């Protein structure tokens, strides 16, 4: 997995393949129910959702 | 401006700073960090390299008992073995029969392989911070390596900058650190004179050219068995072979923040931590009045399409009817969206395309296009691609971002909530008036 | 066998220790600290040497004007004065008179004294300790230097000298230190680049070989007097012209606790503060059996004159009954009184005569006379000496100090004089029985 800072992987003498985390986060909608705490399930999962 | 800002300590992020000089032409400038060089205290303590178990030539006292010659040698050891037998080409090396004794001695010294290859027990603390920086000012990509501590002022084409100091003074180095030809390790090497035998670091001299070696190698000279002429001993634990077996977790690869090491002298390279203040100076020579700047009328920014992401996360067309011709700036005022190209040209009744990036879903945008403040609204998109190499710090937001409709759902649900305390106040005033009117 | 002691950190005062293995006759040995030299770890920030103001032969542009070239020199300065009057041996120098202008230039660079005569602003750091120790090893003085950190083990003549730690932690130096050629000064210089004219930092260079000379002179030129073929410049006071004459009290003189400074390299010697432990292990080659000693009996101490002083506090006679001839130890059971005699050869049933030294008003104490016990008493007298050139940690005390007989004067006045309050206490039960005199 990737943290928020990202991972730099390194393989042999070759280049350190850094990765920066893509914030893709697309499993939500707006709809007739809420689906915006679904956005907050994507962005910051499991925290800032206990607050509501 | 004497514009002193604090840019985040990120190598390769174009910081777009705003110069709205008072009643002057607006001017957006680019900066880009290129190196973060941190160099700690160069305090070499002592050395450790290979030794040499020095065995001198044995001393066979033929028909006689040799006695111990005390020689002040490191790990000196001597013993005269009694009842030996020597032999050579033509039988016995001695005419003597059974009173053949044989003196035998050995010791330890430094090795000559410490000519260039050795290990440096070494001390280090607070680094001398220096950094590389390229400023794009009006098509001028000037660059400068300055001391990142707030002491080294530098002017280039009259543009004045005092850089630094460093905000987070975090250090990846211990005091007692040992140095190999490309590496450094945080490890308590044993102190001088008080070193442990057989451990990596028993061999201890002060400078690499110093030969005064304290070492404990434990040469217990064995007896050569029967008639064979050699000098067996208790075996010598060579620390310097398995010094290199415990390279392992290299400080190049164990540093946080993506820090890089490069020894001799020891560079803590590119710490992605904190931020950095910087003074920004230029005179009014590139600054005409706001009316002498081309004043934009008919201003309208509109986002046709945006997928808010680490790429070019959006684009917007601005239609305008400016006053006149001029290379004038463009500054996004809302901090998430940042303008990709700091200054544009304007002529009058025209329109042009800007590109930018953010992460707000319902993106609000406000811009200083060199005369005027123009608002844009948007509904951008979260990305669907997966691999992005490079960061995007400008897209990032805090813990509070707007919804698309759920602000209204909040003040629908956190809307009428004091109606219950309103009728509770009704309860309180009716109980007060009946309790007081009756008593 | 093993013998760990913590002697006080005293430069140049001996220490007697009662070394003894379990089972044999005791011994008293002398050790002595000679020097505690604290070497600070260093780094040069930048240096300062004398500058040199250099002019060209200036340009006498007769009949016209020729503008100079805007070169980049440390305090480059240029001015083409107008209407000048060049003069030489045959009257005026140029036949053209009125349209004579004169370019003039001036700059400042290093001087030639910077090869060996220059001060240096250093960044000082943590200090490294070093110590000197001479032990009178049974009538044999042997001396060795070490680190006084608990971390420097040396062994020679069966003396496993390992010190304990520097119990203090204080260094007499701040990072901002300057040094010139015989001395150092702890003041805050301006850093490199950010120097001030007419001070430290009037001219700034990192190394003498570093050619970045941060200069601050403001040598503004003037029109010459009347046709005079020369260039006048303005005021520029320096630092070398003033502060070398008023650096004043070097850190040799500013030193607390009696520190001393010493260059090449600079180091803080001989402020013995704190308490230094030493662990020393000695085998049974020194200890001899108590049957090889005489059993001293019927000891009685008689002090004809004691005087609580810094020097030889008193003299005593020990009536002793040694059983035979033999060498044995004498050691008082308190640290306050110090017999100057350590290992005494005794012969029989007679009176030996020794000295001692304390500042106790009456030295009442006990001495292990070679595994036998004597109790000693000495009415000491007021010290008639006045000034002493050496300090006296042998006669030193704490605060729990004992008088001649004034503690018995207290015992007179505290055989409690509050026993009348005990009379008041014993009538408590009778007044309570008056309360009980009915019921
Ligand atoms: C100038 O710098 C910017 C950002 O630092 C970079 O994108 C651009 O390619 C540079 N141009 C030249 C000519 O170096
Ligand atoms: C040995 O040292 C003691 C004190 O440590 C000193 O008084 C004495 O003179 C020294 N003797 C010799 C022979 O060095």
């Amino acid at each position: 997995t990737v943290p928020t800072e990202g991972l730099e992987v390194t393989w042999g003498n070759n280049e350190p393949y850094k990765y920066w985390p893509q914030l893709s986060t697309n499993g939500t909608a707006h709809g007739h129910p809420h689906e915006i705490i679904l956005y907050y399930y994507e962005l910051y999962p499991t925290m800032t959702v206990v607050v509501v | 401006y004497e514009h002193v800002t604090v840019i985040p300590n990120t190598v390769g992020v174009p910081y777009k700073t705003l110069v709205n000089r008072p009643g002057y032409s607006p001017m957006v400038l680019e900066m880009e960090l290129l190196s973060v060089t941190l160099e700690p205290t160069l305090s070499l303590d002592y050395i450790t390299c290979e030794y040499k178990t020095v065995i001198p030539s044995p001393y066979v006292k033929c028909c006689g008992t040799a006695e111990c010659k005390d020689k002040s040698l490191p790990d000196y050891s001597c013993k005269v073995f009694t009842g030996v037998y020597p032999f050579m080409w033509g039988g016995a090396y001695c005419f003597c029969d059974t009173e053949n004794t044989q003196l035998s001695e050995a010791h330890v010294e430094k090795s000559e392989s410490c000519k260039t290859e050795f290990a440096s027990a070494y001390r280090a603390h607070t680094a001398s911070a220096s950094a590389k920086l390229r400023v794009l000012y009006q098509g001028n990509n000037v660059t400068v390596s300055a001391y990142a501590n707030g002491d080294h002022a530098v002017t280039v084409k009259d543009a004045k900058f005092i850089v630094g100091p460093m905000s987070s003074a975090w250090t990846p180095f211990d005091n007692k650190i040992v140095v190999y030809k490309g590496d450094v390790y945080n490890m308590d090497y044993p102190p001088f004179g008080a070193g442990r035998p057989g451990q990596f670091g028993d061999i201890q001299s002060r400078t690499p050219e110093s030969e005064d070696v304290y070492a404990n190698t434990q040469l217990v000279l064995q007896r050569p068995s029967a008639g064979t002429v050699h000098v067996p001993y208790s075996q010598a634990p060579s620390g310097f072979k398995y010094w290199l077996k415990e390279r392992g977790a290299s400080l190049q690869h164990t540093a946080p923040f993506g820090c890089q090491i490069a020894t001799n002298p020891v560079r803590a390279m590119n710490c992605a931590v904190g931020n950095m203040p910087i003074s920004i100076d230029i005179p009014d020579a590139a600054f005409t009045r706001v009316v002498d700047a081309p004043s934009l009328t008919d201003m309208s920014c509109e986002v046709p399409a945006c997928t808010h992401s680490s790429d070019f996360g959006g684009v917007a067309i601005i239609k305008y009817a400016a006053s006149k011709k001029g290379k004038c700036a463009v500054h996004s005022m809302t901090n998430a969206v940042t303008i990709r190209e700091a200054e544009i040209e304007v002529e009058g009744n025209s329109q042009l395309q800007i590109s930018f990036s953010t992460a707000l879903a319902s993106a609000e945008f406000r811009v200083q296009v060199c005369s005027t403040q123009v608002h844009c609204a948007a509904e951008c998109h979260p990305p669907k691609d997966h691999i992005v190499n490079y960061p995007a710090s400008h897209t990032t937001l805090g813990v509070q971002d707007i919804s698309v409709t759920a602000m209204s759902w909040v003040q629908k649900i956190t809307g009428g909530v004091g109606l219950v305390v309103a009728v509770a106040a009704l309860i309180l005033i009716v109980v007060l008036c009946v309790s007081f009117s009756r008593h």
